[PDB]
């Protein structure tokens, strides 16, 4: 009894037991190994004496002899169990490759011995952690973002979009603009601490061209932040500018429409008799979507493009940094869930490829 | 191609099987209509399915509902192997899977309302597998 939720991502693993209402544990997506295994906490600090790695690149498993050292720790040091003893619960971008999806499927049963598990596509999760089994999901982390269209928990034909740009990719071009400032972050730890800079001070303009004006003109949007050296800087236009590039993509030479324009985009792909249930369920998933005011900006921008009497709701739940893997604890939990498992049995007679008729 | 006692228990096979299967339909690949169930008629949307099943995505949207027999279904899942198509008032599912592969064939079953056409996916796609030669 009890399932293990495990919730993959490019820059953090969040996992932890079924029917928890948060993530035990949440770490770092990083293995180390040395110079000439560690994973995530322990591998940042050995940094000095390890080769640093992201097994994960854009949502998509590229490394899996170092994403199997994430599962075994995982399983070991962090949940401390045997994950023989558990049904496992796994997390997986949209339009994840066939070949990925059984190569997990593979590790899971052959290397760690589960009994049983299921992947689940992160943005439907997303979705049911809202309640909701239709809508369309805005989730942007710290690799991808993705724009998903679902109806009764189908994710539709050829209506995602998938944007490799992220919190990653923001967290760069702070650390850029705040160099055309006169402050240099260039290194791995200065971009860590730009991590923080644009976690804590950095929002979303409801209108960027006025907020652009405000700042030019006054000193009432500026703030201070200490660095660790004891320095302390002063951040204007920059805590805007940053996210705002989720918009305009061009801020970082990326030729995409921006997020609002790739929602809209995406509910287009979808029939005409369900795009208004779209419009009145925009989810916002990932760490990506925590900058204040980005829920009223795009409600803006989606009015803007959308019919003029189109309604439209924007929700973003206080939880969303976590509501992949909250969506997936409710479903392991629930006593319905419990036939979609992909058994050891399913598994030896099938072989990997059960994963295609069983995760749908 | 000509209806034959051969597909007839291919398919008394099949409904048996597979329980919520609540209707079944046969097209060749011409198009034509080889076989149905005596509980459903699908010989007045049949230009419209074969206009599906023809289908060569452009990134343009394409086909996204389709209408049998006066019930409306949204397309859900659009692969060459199976599209499910699903009304959105509960009065039914369809499962369309192409004979061959990707092809202009197709082994098409009316599902239950109160079942999930998750459920019959698997079945129905061995089923028009079983097709293939006959056609
Ligand atoms: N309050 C915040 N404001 C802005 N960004 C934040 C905030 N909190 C977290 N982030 C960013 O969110 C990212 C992590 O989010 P998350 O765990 O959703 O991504 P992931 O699952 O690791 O990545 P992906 O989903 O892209 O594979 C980091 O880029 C981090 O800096
Ligand atoms: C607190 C924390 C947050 C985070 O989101 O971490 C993830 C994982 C992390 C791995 C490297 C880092 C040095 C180790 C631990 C920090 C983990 O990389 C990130 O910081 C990367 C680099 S800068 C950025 O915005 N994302 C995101
Ligand atoms: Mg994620």
């Amino acid at each position: 009894t009890t399932a293990l939720v495990c919730d993959n991502g490019s820059g953090l693993v969040k996992a932890g037991f079924a029917g928890d209402d948060a993530p035990r544990a949440v770490f770092p997506s990083i293995v180390g190994r040395p110079r000439h295994s560690y994973v995530g906490d322990e591998a940042q600090s050995k940094r000095g004496i390890l080769t640093l790695k992201y097994p994960i690149e854009h949502g998509i498993i590229t490394n899996w002899d170092d994403m199997e050292k994430i599962w075994h720790h995982t399983f070991y040091n962090e949940l401390r169990v045997a994950p023989e003893e558990h049904p496992t619960l796994l997390t997986e971008a949209p339009l994840n490759p066939k070949a990925n999806r059984e190569k997990m499927t593979q590790i899971m049963f052959e290397t760690f011995n589960v009994p049983a598990m299921y992947v689940a596509i992160q943005a439907v999760l997303s979705l049911y952690a809202s309640g909701r089994t239709t809508g369309i999901v805005l989730d942007s982390g710290d690799g991808v973002t993705h724009n998903v269209p679902i109806y009764e928990g189908y994710a539709l034909p050829h209506a995602i979009m998938r944007l490799d740009l992220a919190g990653r990719d923001l967290t760069d071009y702070l650390m850029k603009i705040l160099t055309e400032r006169g402050y240099s972050f260039v290194t791995t730890a200065e971009r860590e601490i730009v991590r923080d800079i644009k976690e804590k001070l950095c929002y979303v303009a409801l209108d960027f061209e006025n907020e652009m004006a405000t700042a030019a003109s006054s000193s009432s949007l500026e703030k201070s932040y200490e660095l660790p050296d004891g320095q302390v800087i002063t951040i204007g236009n920059e805590r805007f500018r940053c996210p705002e590039t989720l918009f305009q993509p061009s801020f970082i030479g990326m030729e995409s429409a921006g997020i609002h324009e790739t929602t809209y985009n995406s509910i287009m792909k979808c029939d005409i008799d369900i795009r208004k249930d779209l419009y009145a369920n925009n989810v916002m998933s990932g760490g990506t979507t925590m900058y204040p005011g980005i829920a009223d900006r795009m409600q803006k921008e989606i009015t803007a493009l959308a019919p003029s009497t189109m309604k439209i709701k924007i929700i973003a739940p206080p939880e969303r940094k976590y509501s992949v893997w909250i969506g997936g604890s409710i479903l392991a939990s629930l006593s319905t869930f419990q036939q979609m498992w992909i058994t050891k049995q399913e598994y030896d007679e099938a072989g990997p490829s059960i994963v295609h008729r069983k995760c749908f | 191609g000509p209806m034959s006692e051969k597909i007839e228990g291919i398919i008394d096979d099949l409904l048996n099987l597979e329980e919520n299967a609540h209707g079944i339909a046969i097209i060749g690949k011409d198009g034509k209509i080889i076989t149905q169930t005596e509980n459903w008629n699908i010989s007045n949307d049949l230009d419209k399915l074969n206009e599906f099943l023809n289908e060569k995505l452009a990134g343009k949207k394409g086909i996204t509902s389709l209408s049998i027999q006066g019930i409306k279904y949204m397309i859900v899942e659009n692969t060459e192997e199976r599209k499910i198509g699903t009304n959105i008032t509960g009065k039914g599912h369809v499962v369309i899977c192409p004979i061959p592969i990707g092809g202009t064939g197709a082994l098409i079953t009316y599902v239950n309302p109160r079942a999930g056409p998750r459920d019959v996916l698997f079945n129905v796609q061995e089923y028009a597998k079983k097709l293939t030669d006959l056609i």
